[PDB]
C-alpha cells in the first residue's frame, strides 16, 4: 500500500480530504493550527496514489505527502 | 474417360465431397442428434 | 415521466442480473447459441475431462495439418508437403499441451487466483480441479496426435482416396 | 587446416566444467 | 444483509467481474426522496427508485464518486453508505467510517501517520542506510 | 573425550533419521537432485496417474526405436531397419505394460505386501492404489506407442527431414 | 553444391542438430521452467 504522511504545517483546510477519491483521509481534532484540526490518513490501504490531496494542499511546501509503495489490487485501481 | 466418376459441369468436385457428406458422413451425427432429442428426460 | 421500458426491451440483462457485465443477446443467450456452445465438448454435461480433451484434440489436430500442406514451403511435392503439415500440427499441439501442463501446475496452488478460485462463479470455466486439467491435457494430446495423423494418412493416400471417391477402384 | 572432430568433442566436454561451476555459482548467489 | 432495491438498469458492460466473486465487492446504499435518473459510475444511466436503493460496484472509488459527486452534490442526498462485501459473506461498513463524513472534524478520531515536523526536516537517506526506515518514517 | 563431530559432517543422516538405511548425499538430498527427481513425471506433484504414464511412455517409446535401426539385423536397408526398430519398441513396451497389469493384479489384493501396504511410508513408491496403477498403465502404453511411431515417422522420412534441416526444400 | 546448408569444418552435423535444439526445441521447455519458477506460491 501507499504511505500518506501529514506534517505539522497543516492548516486544517480540509481540502485534501474533500479531494480524495477513495476516502483515505479524515479531519481529526488538533491544536497546532488556527482551524484546530489536522488531516489524518487512517485508510492508506485504500489509497490509489492519485495525489489529488497534494494538488489540493495550499501550504508551501506540502503538508500532506504520498509515497508510492507496494502495489495491491485496490492501490492499482483494478476493477478486475 | 469413362473409368471414373467425372463432371463437365461447373465445380465437379462438389458432388465428390457432398455425396459422402450427406449420405455416409453427417447422417450418423444427425441420427445421434435426433436420438438425444427423443430420449431427453422431462 | 421516466420510462426505461425494460419490459419490452429486445436485449435483457444477462441471466436477470443487470450488474454482471453482460447482456442477453442472440450470441450469448439465444436457444440455438446456448445449445451449440453448451454441447461443445468443452461444456457438454456429464463428459469426463479426458473425453472432453479427446474430442477437442481430434478436431483441432485434424485441421491444423492443412495450412502447411497447401501454402507451406514443401508444397511443391505431395510427400514433402504432407510431412511438413503433420509436423506443424504435432509441434503446435505439443506446445499447447506443454502450456496446458504448466497452466495446471501454476494455477492450482492453494486456493487458485481469479476465475479458478473456490468462490468464483465463472460458468464459462468449469474445470475447477487440478485433476480435471491433467485428464483434459492427456485427452488433448492424444486426440490432437490422432487427428493430425488421420489427416496425414488421408492426404498421403489422396491419389488412392480420389480414385476411391470416383469409383476408379472398380475397374478391376 | 582447422581443428578435427576429436578437438571439437574435447572442447565440448571441457566446457562442461565451467558449465557445472556456473550453475554452482548461480545457485549460491541465489541464496 | 444489505437491504434496498436496485436502481432500474437494463444491463451494462461496466459492471462486476470475477474480482467481485473472488476477492471483494462494494455496495453503496442510499435513500432518495423521489425517482430520478443518475449516471452509473462505469457508464450509462440508471433510475434510482422512490425509497432506498442498493447498488453493487466493483471498486470503492465508484461509491465515493457516485455518493460524493452525484448524490450529495446534485441530488442533495447525504445518507449514503458504502460497504465492503467479501466472498465469504461478511459485510463491513467503510464509508462514512464513524457515521460522520471525513471532511467534518469529529471527536475521538486519532492522528494517524502524523509527522511532528515540517517536511523539509526529513533526514537524508544516507543516515538511514541498511536500517530499513524511510526518511519520512524516521522519528 | 568422544567426538563424533556429526554437527560438522558433510554427509548427514537422511531426513534426520539415522536408522532408515540412507544417507543425505549429493545424489539423494542435494537441491538439484531433489528438484530433478521429484519433478520427473513419476513423482511430479499433482499429476494424474494417466498423465504420468503418458510422459514416461512418450520418452521411452521414442528412444527404444533407435538401437535396432542402427545395429539391428535389418540395418542394411533404411526401410527395413526402421520397421524392425518400431516393432522392437512395440514388443518391449507391450511386454512392459503386460507386466505392469499383472503387477497391479497381484500386488493389490487385500492389504498389499511390502512397500504398497497401508502402513508403508515408501516415499519412492507413491502409487498406493490399484486404480492409479491402471491409469498409469494406460498412459504408459499409449505414450510408448506414440513415441515409437513418432521416432518411426522421423526415421522413415529422414531424407525429407535432412533436406528440411538444411534448407534443401527452398530450391523450389 | 550451394543448394543446401553444409559444413566443411569438423563435425558439420553439429549445427544440423544444435540450431534446432537451442532455437526451437529447448526454448519452450526453458520458458516452461521459468514460468513455473516465477509463479510458485510462497
Ligand atoms: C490456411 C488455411 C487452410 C488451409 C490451407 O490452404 C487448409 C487446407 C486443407 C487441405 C490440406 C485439406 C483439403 C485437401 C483437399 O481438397 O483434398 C483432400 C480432401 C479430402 C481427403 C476430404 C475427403 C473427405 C473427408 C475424409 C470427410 C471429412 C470427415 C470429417 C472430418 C468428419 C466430420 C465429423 C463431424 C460431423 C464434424 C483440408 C481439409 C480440411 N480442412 Mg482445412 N485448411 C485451412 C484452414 C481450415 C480451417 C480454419 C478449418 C476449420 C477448423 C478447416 C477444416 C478442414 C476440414 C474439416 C477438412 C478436411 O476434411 C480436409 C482434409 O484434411 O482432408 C484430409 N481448415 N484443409
Ligand atoms: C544402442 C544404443 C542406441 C542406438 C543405436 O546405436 C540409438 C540410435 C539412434 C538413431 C536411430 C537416432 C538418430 C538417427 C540420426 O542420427 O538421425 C536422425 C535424427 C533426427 C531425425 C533428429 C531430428 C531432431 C529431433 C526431431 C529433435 C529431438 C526432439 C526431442 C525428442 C524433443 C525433446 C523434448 C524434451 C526437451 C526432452 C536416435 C535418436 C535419439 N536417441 Mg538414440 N540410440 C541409442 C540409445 C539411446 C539412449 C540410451 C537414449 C537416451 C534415452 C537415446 C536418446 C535419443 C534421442 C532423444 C534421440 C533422437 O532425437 C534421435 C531420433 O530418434 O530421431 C528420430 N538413444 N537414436
Ligand atoms: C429440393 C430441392 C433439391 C433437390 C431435391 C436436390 C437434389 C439433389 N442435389 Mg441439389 N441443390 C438445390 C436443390 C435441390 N437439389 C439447390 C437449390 C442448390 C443450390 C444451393 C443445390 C446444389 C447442389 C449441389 C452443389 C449438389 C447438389 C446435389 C444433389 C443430388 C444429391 C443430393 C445432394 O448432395 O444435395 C446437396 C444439396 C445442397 C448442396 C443444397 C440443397 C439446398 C436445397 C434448397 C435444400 C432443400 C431442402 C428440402 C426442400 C427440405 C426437405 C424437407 C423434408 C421433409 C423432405 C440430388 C440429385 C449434388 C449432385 O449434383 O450430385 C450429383 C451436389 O454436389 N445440389
Ligand atoms: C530427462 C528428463 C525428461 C524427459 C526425457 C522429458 C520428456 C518429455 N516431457 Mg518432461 N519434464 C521433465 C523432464 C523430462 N521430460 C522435468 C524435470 C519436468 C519438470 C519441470 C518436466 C515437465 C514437463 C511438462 C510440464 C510437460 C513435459 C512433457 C514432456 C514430453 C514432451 C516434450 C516436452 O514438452 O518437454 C517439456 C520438457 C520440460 C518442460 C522440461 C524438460 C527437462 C529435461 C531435463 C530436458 C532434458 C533435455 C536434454 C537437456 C536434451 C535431450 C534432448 C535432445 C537430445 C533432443 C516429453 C516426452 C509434456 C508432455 O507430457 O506432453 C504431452 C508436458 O506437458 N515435461
Ligand atoms: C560465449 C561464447 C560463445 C558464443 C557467443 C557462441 C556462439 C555460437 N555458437 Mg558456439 N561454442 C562456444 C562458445 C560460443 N559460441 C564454445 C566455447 C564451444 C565449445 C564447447 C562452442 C561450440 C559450438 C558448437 C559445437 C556449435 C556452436 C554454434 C554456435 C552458433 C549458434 C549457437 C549455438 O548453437 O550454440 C551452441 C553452443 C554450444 C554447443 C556450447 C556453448 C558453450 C559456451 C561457452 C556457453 C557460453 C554461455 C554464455 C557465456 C552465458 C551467457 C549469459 C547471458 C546473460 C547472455 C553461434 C554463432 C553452432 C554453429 O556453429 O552453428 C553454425 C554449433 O553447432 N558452438
Ligand atoms: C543448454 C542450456 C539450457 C538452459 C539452462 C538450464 C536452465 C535450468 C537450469 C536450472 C534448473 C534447476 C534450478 C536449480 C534447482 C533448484 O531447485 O534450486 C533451488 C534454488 C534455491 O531455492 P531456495 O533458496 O528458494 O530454496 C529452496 C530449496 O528447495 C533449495 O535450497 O533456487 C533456484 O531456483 C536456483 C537459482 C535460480 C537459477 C540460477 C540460474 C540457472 C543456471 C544458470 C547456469 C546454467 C549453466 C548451464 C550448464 C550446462
Ligand atoms: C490451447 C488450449 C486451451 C488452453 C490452454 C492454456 C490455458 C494454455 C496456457 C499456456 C501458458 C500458461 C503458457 C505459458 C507460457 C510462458 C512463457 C512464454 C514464459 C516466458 C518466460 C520468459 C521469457 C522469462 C523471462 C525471464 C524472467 C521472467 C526472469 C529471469 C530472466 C528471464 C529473461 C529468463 C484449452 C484448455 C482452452 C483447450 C485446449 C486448447
Ligand atoms: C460452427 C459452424 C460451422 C463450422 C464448423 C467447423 C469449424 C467444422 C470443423 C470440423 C473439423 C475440423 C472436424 C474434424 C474432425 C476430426 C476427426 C473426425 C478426426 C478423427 C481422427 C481419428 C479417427 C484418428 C485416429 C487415429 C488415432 C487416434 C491414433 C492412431 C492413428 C489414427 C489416425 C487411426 C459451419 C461454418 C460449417 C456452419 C455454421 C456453424
Ligand atoms: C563430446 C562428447 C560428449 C558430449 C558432450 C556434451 C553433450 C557437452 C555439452 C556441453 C555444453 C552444452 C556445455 C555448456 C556450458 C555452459 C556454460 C559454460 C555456461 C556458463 C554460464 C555462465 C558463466 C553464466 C552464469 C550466470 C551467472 C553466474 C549468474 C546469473 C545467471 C548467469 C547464467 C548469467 C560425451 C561426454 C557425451 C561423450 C564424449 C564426447
Ligand atoms: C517398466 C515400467 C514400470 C513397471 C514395472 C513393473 C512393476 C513390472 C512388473 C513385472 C512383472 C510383475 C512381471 C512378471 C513376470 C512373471 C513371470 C516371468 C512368470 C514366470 C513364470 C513361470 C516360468 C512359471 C513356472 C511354473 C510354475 C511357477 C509352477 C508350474 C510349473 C511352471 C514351470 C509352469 C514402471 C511402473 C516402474 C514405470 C514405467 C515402466
Ligand atoms: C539427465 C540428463 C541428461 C539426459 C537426458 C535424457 C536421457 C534425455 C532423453 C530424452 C528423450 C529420450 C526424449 C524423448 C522425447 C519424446 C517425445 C517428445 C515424443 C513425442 C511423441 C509424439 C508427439 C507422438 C505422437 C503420436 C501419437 C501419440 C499417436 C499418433 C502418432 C503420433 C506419432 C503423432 C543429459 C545426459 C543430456 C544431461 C545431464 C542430465
Ligand atoms: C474458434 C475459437 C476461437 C476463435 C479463434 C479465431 C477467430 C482465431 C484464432 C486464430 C489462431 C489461434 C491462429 C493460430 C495460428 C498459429 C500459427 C500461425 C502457428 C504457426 C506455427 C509455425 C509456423 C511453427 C513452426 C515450427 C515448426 C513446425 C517446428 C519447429 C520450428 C518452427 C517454430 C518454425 C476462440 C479462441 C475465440 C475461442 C475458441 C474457439
Ligand atoms: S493519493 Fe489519492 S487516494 Fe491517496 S490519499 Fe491522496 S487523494 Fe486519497
Ligand atoms: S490540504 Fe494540506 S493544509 Fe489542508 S487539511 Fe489537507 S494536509 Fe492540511
Ligand atoms: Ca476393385
Ligand atoms: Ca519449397
Amino acid at each position: 500500500s501507499h504511505t500518506v504522511k501529514i506534517y505539522d504545517t497543516c492548516i486544517g483546510c480540509t481540502q485534501c480530504v474533500r479531494a480524495c477519491p477513495t476516502d483515505v483521509l479524515e479531519m481529526v481534532p488538533w491544536d497546532g493550527c488556527k482551524a484546530a484540526q489536522i488531516a489524518s490518513s487512517p485508510r492508506t490501504e485504500d489509497c490509489v496514489g492519485c495525489k489529488r490531496c497534494e494538488t489540493a494542499c495550499p501550504t508551501d511546501f506540502l503538508s500532506i505527502r504520498v509515497y508510492l509503495g507496494a502495489e495491491t489490487t485496490r492501490s492499482m485501481g483494478l476493477a478486475y | 474417360d469413362m473409368t471414373q466418376l467425372t463432371g463437365s459441369y461447373a465445380a465437379s468436385w462438389l458432388p465428390w465431397i457432398m455425396i459422402p457428406l450427406i449420405f455416409y458422413i453427417l447422417p450418423f451425427p444427425v441420427f445421434a442428434l435426433i436420438f438425444i432429442w427423443i430420449e431427453k428426460e422431462a | 415521466k421516466l420510462n426505461y421500458r425494460l419490459d419490452t426491451d429486445p436485449v435483457q440483462p444477462y441471466k436477470g442480473d443487470p450488474f454482471n457485465s453482460n447482456f442477453s443477446t442472440a450470441i450469448t443467450d439465444s436457444p440455438l447459441a446456448r445449445a451449440f456452445i453448451n454441447n461443445l465438448p468443452a461444456y457438454r454435461k456429464g463428459l469426463t475431462p479426458f473425453m472432453r480433451g479427446l474430442e477437442i484434440g481430434m478436431a483441432h489436430g485434424y485441421f491444423l495439418v492443412g495450412p502447411e500442406v497447401v501454402v507451406g514451403p514443401l508444397r511443391e511435392t505431395a510427400h514433402g508437403a504432407n510431412l511438413s503439415g503433420l509436423i506443424t500440427a504435432i509441434y503446435i499441439a505439443v506446445s499447447a499441451c506443454l502450456g496446458i501442463s504448466i497452466f495446471a501446475i501454476t494455477t492450482f496452488q492453494g486456493d487458485p487466483r481469479g476465475a479458478y478460485g473456490s468462490t468464483s462463479k465463472d460458468s464459462l470455466r468449469p474445470l475447477r480441479n487440478r485433476d480435471e486439467w491433467y485428464q483434459l491435457n492427456g485427452g488433448i494430446f492424444l486426440g490432437a496426435m490422432g487427428g493430425a495423423v488421420f489427416a496425414y494418412l488421408l492426404l498421403e493416400n489422396f491419389d488412392a482416396l480420389d480414385s476411391i471417391l470416383r469409383g476408379g477402384v472398380n475397374v478391376n | 587446416m582447422n581443428i578435427s572432430d576429436t578437438q571439437v568433442f574435447v572442447a565440448l566436454v571441457v566446457a562442461l566444467l565451467p558449465g557445472l561451476l556456473a550453475f554452482r555459482l548461480a545457485t549460491e548467489l541465489y541464496k | 444483509t444489505l437491504e434496498g432495491q436496485t436502481p432500474i438498469f437494463g444491463g451494462g458492460t461496466g459492471g462486476l467481474l470475477t474480482k467481485a466473486e473472488r476477492e471483494e465487492k462494494y455496495v453503496i446504499t442510499w435513500t432518495s426522496p423521489k425517482e430520478q435518473v443518475f449516471e452509473m459510475p462505469t457508464g450509462g444511466s440508471a433510475i434510482m427508485r422512490q425509497g432506498k436503493n442498493k447498488l453493487e460496484i466493483a471498486r470503492k472509488e465508484y461509491g465515493i464518486a457516485l455518493g460524493g459527486q452525484q448524490l450529495r452534490a446534485k441530488f442533495k442526498i447525504n445518507d449514503y453508505k458504502i460497504y465492503r462485501v467479501y466472498p465469504n459473506g461478511e459485510t463491513q461498513m467503510i464509508h462514512p467510517a464513524d457515521g460522520v463524513f471525513p471532511e467534518k472534524v469529529n471527536q475521538g478520531r486519532p492522528k494517524v501517520r502524523y509527522v511532528d515536523r515540517n517536511i523539509g526536516s526529513n533526514p537524508s537517506p544516507a543516515k538511514l542506510k541498511f536500517s530499513g526506515v524511510q526518511p519520512y518514517d524516521a522519528p
